RNA sequence: ACCUCGGAGCAGAACCCAACCUCCGAGCAGUACAUGCUAAGACUUCACCAGUCAAAGCGAACCUCAAUUGAUCCA
């Protein structure tokens, strides 16, 4: 028996009358190239992809932020022709290029694609990362304004924060600078968050560090409603990624559900919903910002659960389930001697009436 | 076992123990004919003891 | 076999069984595969380690064997020193 | 009796990243008949084209992670061919930076044969390896 | 609790408590778990053999973990 | 016999390395048979005088030493 | 009586040995091997035959 | 047929579950190793723009690796 | 599988030369 | 004339299927010497005997072919 095909089946746009004159996969890498054509392309019949893949909806993701700047195209293409014809008509690249001596400033690069481009990738990296599909249930958006964050250790030196970075608690335990580069004039809020760093309930987070109504680009008159307080990953629990989210605050707004006191280590106060929480006070305002970084337990993490929390720490662990055995039989046939040691309880022996 | 055997009382503490003792009371029979060459102490029943 | 002696009018047991294979007190019987010391040159690791682990015998023969042998080849023994005290009882059987 | 002494038994983290980080993550084993082995966590990805150079670090899933090109401005300005071993190390050199920035201490690249003799696939690799990242993938934890 | 033994030394009592940070309770007091065998004798047996084996050895992945902290330690070379 | 080993194990690699040196002086006088013609029962004829002009030389040489 | 299945043995003098094919023309070879015992790879030297094949 | 997602393959060609879980059947494209000189010879004569497909197996996991459980609050 | 409309998928001895 | 094993059709599409039915073969060979040890789970030539694949771990690096073969005792 036979069924027609439902869709195209492969191979048959192509012609067989003419076979010689037709132009053939002189390489493995056109044809592996090709080869991820049809693969990215989707079919009519079962696919590995429509088993093992994330499932986004077909509607766009919502994002109503900040729209990229009206650029000249005419005059940008312009500029960047000039530069490259000044770059070929240069004397030293030729031998610098034709020898394999040459390099290029690596902080410059960045700062250039963190001004051009960066914000991109960066949302890339957030909807990996599965920011948006936790904070905000499936919307994006994209942080337009650069942002950077340190934390000094001692004075001399200090650690970085960048999207997924790992950060010491001991570096943590102290608030960190940090600088977003807009003296405009409109306000801005922040705040660090904790994904999963809510234990007791998923779809929860924490709140470590909250600012608003920030004149400018000066942090300290910034006020303050939720204090500071490091993480506390625990131990086995794994790694928690922390969040710095950054709105454009266009007008002064009150904080009432929000405001909370000293910060009297209280988790039912740390805890809330970003989702309704951005719902109800960011509908004046958008995001402008985000960074994040990686966690893990520390010593100073137990200290400040024994001292600072007031708590006992928590200890996890990681557990595999046990080892699939099937139902016994009473005269197992060609298993070895060892088929009993599979199923018996205790290591040492025992014997019944005696 | 011991423990059963020392409160039900057919066996008495306040003598030594002894093998004859306890296949006189029972507490375990014994085939020496199928070369048996006596009696082991098991691990079993360390607590409540 | 051998349902009746002329000398005594019992069952006998026959010592090939006993020579070849061992029962545990739960009614099971193990045996070493054939072909373990013959041939190993030609034969790959795994074949031959599958040949050097022991056996169990299915129902029908382990029955065979038993009515072979006797009951004082299925009684309760207390040997030292013998690993199989851990497989003479059975453990966590259901069905 | 303390609120936040409250504690569930189970503890539900939902980072994806977590089991690969922690090493224990599960990777596809398998396809041992074709050429791409998907045993990883984090694969290189590089095109080399007839006007220009990608880099694609991505996941099994088939999503990218981070990216890297000589078709961006911030990196062709400081630069004479987009295709030259110059161009190969220099991207090698920004990417490997870039997993640095986004916490990728571990990735896995398989060239093919012709790929791997190349001079600029291996200056590219020992740049990167010198930026700080190895091309060897750890070994899973189970058992 | 561990400062409390006068049985054990100053310096073996300070490396027990640096190098066993996990176990010490928050009051201070240390504990240790055996659950191998059926016997608690056995299990307490262990234990103190345990304890005896950390006196002994204080009076005397990790690859992943190196390199993950070296790249940090390089990464966040910066100044003011 | 263990911190006897090395001694003898380096000197199997020399054994390898001499064999394979070896294969090398045999296979490169067999590589150049001749190239007169491509003859069939020609091939072991030609060749015999130079082997045995270089067999008697060796074996001079070895006399006069 | 192309080949010959010959054994090896342990120069250690742990007494360990195994067996191989062997080429009739080719002459003595010593290989290395994993001794179970010494647990490093070792050289063992073939002694004799034990059949042809 | 040919293996795919947590799927073995033995030396006698026998596939092997490698994970827990449910399986499925798909059809995939067919990339060879380089080393596999007949198949690269064959993909060679074919002829642009057309390419073959071949049968895949493919085990879900079923279960995840493990859990996350407390061990002690302390 | 033959009943089934994806049949004859894999098929390539009529895209390359017959010999 | 044959007596064992393997491949193909009969048996077209999961499995199995005979005839003193129709065809082709095998009773080895080549390369290593970790062709080391152990182990979850499964297949199985329609029983048993046999024959198969293999995760993982230790210990190490950084097998191909299609059959290519033989039980117990005994020496
Ligand atoms: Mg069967
Ligand atoms: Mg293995």
């Amino acid at each position: 028996r036979r069924t027609p095909p439902l869709g195209p089946m492969p191979n048959s746009d192509i012609d067989l009358s003419n076979l010689e004159r037709l132009e053939k996969y002189r390489s493995f890498d056109r044809y592996r190239r090709r080869a991820e054509q049809e693969a990215q392309a989707p079919h009519w019949w079962r696919t590995y992809r429509e088993y093992f893949g994330e499932k986004t909806d077909p509607k766009e993701k919502i994002d109503i932020g900040l729209p990229p700047p009206k650029v000249s195209r005419t005059q940008q293409l312009l500029e960047r022709k000039q530069a490259i014809q000044e770059l070929r008509a240069n004397v030293e690249e030729e031998r610098a290029a034709r020898l394999r001596t040459a390099s290029v400033p690596l902080d410059a690069v960045r700062a250039e694609w963190e001004r051009t481009c960066g914000p991109y990738h960066k949302q890339r990296l957030a909807e990996y990362y599965g920011l948006y599909r936790d904070l905000f249930h499936g919307a994006t958006f994209v942080p337009r304004v650069p942002l950077h964050v340190a934390y000094a250790v001692g004075e001399d030196d200090l650690m970085p924060v960048y999207c997924g970075n790992e950060v010491t608690p001991t570096e943590a335990a102290q608030a960190p600078e940090v600088t977003y580069e807009a003296e405009e004039g409109s306000l801005w809020t922040l705040l660090l968050t904790s994904l999963d760093g809510h234990l007791l309930e998923p779809d929860a987070e924490y709140l470590h560090w909250l600012l608003t109504n920030i004149p400018g680009n000066r942090v300290a008159e910034g006020q303050v409603t939720c204090p500071y307080l490091p993480p506390f990953p625990a131990r086995g629990s794994g790694i928690h990624r922390l969040a710095f989210l950054l709105f454009k605050q266009d007008q002064p707004i009150d904080f009432s559900e929000d405001a909370r006191p000293s910060p009297c280590y209280q988790l039912a106060q740390r805890t809330f919903r970003t989702f309704d929480f951005y719902k109800k006070h960011q509908e004046t305002m958008t995001p402008a910002g985000l960074s994040f970084f990686q966690c893990r337990w520390d010593d100073s993490v137990t200290y400040i659960f024994h001292q600072l929390l007031d708590m006992r720490e928590p200890v996890f662990e990681f557990v595999r389930p046990p080892p699939y055995h099937p139902k016994q039989k009473r005269f197992p046939h060609r298993q070895p001697l060892r088929y009993l040691d599979r199923y018996r309880d205790s290591h040492e022996p025992t014997y019944g009436i005696y | 076992r011991l423990q059963y055997l020392i409160d039900l009382g057919r066996v008495d503490p306040s003598q030594p123990i002894d093998l004859t003792q306890l296949v006189n009371g029972r507490g375990v029979t014994i085939q020496p004919l199928k070369r048996d060459y006596g009696v082991q102490l098991v691990e079993e029943g360390a607590d409540t003891f | 076999l051998t349902y009746f002696s002329a000398r005594k009018g019992k069952r006998k047991t026959v010592k090939a069984v006993i020579d070849r294979f061992l029962r545990l007190h739960c009614g099971l019987w193990v045996r070493r595969k054939a072909g373990y010391k013959k041939k190993l040159w030609k034969k790959t690791p795994a074949r031959k380690k599958r040949l050097r682990e022991f056996v169990f015998c299915n129902k029908t023969q382990s029955k065979l064997l038993d009515k072979m042998t006797t009951s004082f080849w299925k009684r309760r023994n207390w040997y030292v020193d013998d690993p199989y005290q851990k497989y003479h009882d059975r453990t966590n059987l259901k069905v | 009796p303390v609120e936040n002494e409250a504690v569930a038994p189970e503890f539900t983290n939902r980072n994806p990243r977590n089991l690969e980080l922690l090493s224990v993550a599960r990777k596809e084993r398998g396809w041992r008949t074709v050429f791409p082995s998907r045993e990883f966590w984090h694969r290189l990805r590089v095109i080399r084209t007839q006007h220009h150079v990608e880099a694609l670090v991505e996941h099994q899933n088939g999503k990218v992670v981070v990216s890297a090109s000589t078709r961006e401005w911030a990196i062709k300005k400081h630069l004479y061919s987009t295709r030259n071993v110059v161009a190969c190390e220099s991207i090698g050199r920004v990417l490997a930076q870039r997993c640095l920035e986004a916490g990728i201490n571990f990735m896995v690249y398989q060239p093919t044969p012709w790929e791997a003799a190349s001079d600029s696939m291996k200056r590219l690799q020992s740049a990167m390896t010198e930026g700080g990242v190895v091309l060897r993938e750890p070994q899973r934890i189970y058992e | 609790h561990l400062a409390t033994a006068e049985w054990i030394a100053e310096p073996v009592r300070q490396k027990i408590a640096i190098t066993h940070k996990n176990k010490i309770n928050r009051l201070g007091e240390l504990i240790l778990t055996s659950e191998s065998s059926r016997y608690q004798f056995r299990n307490l047996a262990d234990c103190l053999q345990k304890i005896r084996d950390m006196i002994t050895e204080a009076s005397q992945k990790l690859h992943r973990i190196r390199i993950e902290n070296m790249n940090r330690e390089r990464l966040r070379q910066k100044r003011i | 016999c263990m911190a006897k080993m090395p001694q003898m194990i380096v000197n199997w690699q020399q054994q390898q390395r001499e064999n394979w040196e070896k294969a090398q002086a045999d296979k490169e006088r067999r590589a150049r048979l001749q190239a007169e013609a491509q003859e069939l029962l020609g091939y072991q004829v030609d060749p015999r005088s130079a082997r045995f002009q270089e067999l008697l030389q060796d074996l001079e040489k070895k006399e006069r030493k | 009586s192309k080949n010959i299945l010959v054994r090896m043995v342990s120069e250690a003098g742990t007494g360990f040995c195994f067996n191989t094919k062997r080429n009739r023309l080719r002459e003595k070879l010593t290989l290395l091997h994993y001794d179970p015992v010494v647990k490093q790879r070792v050289l063992f030297v073939e002694k004799k035959k034990i059949r042809s094949l | 047929w040919h293996p795919g997602a947590h799927v073995g393959v033995g030396k006698n060609k026998c596939l092997y579950a490698l994970e827990e879980g449910i399986v499925r059947y798909t059809k995939e494209v067919y990339v060879p190793h380089p080393r596999n000189t007949e198949a690269v010879d064959l993909i060679t004569r074919l002829p642009k723009g057309a390419v073959l497909y071949k049968t895949f197996v493919h085990v879900v996991p079923a279960k995840p690796e493990g859990t996350f459980k407390l061990v002690a609050m302390l | 599988y033959k009943t089934k409309p994806t049949h004859g998928i894999g098929k390539y001895k009529h895209l390359i030369k017959a010999e």
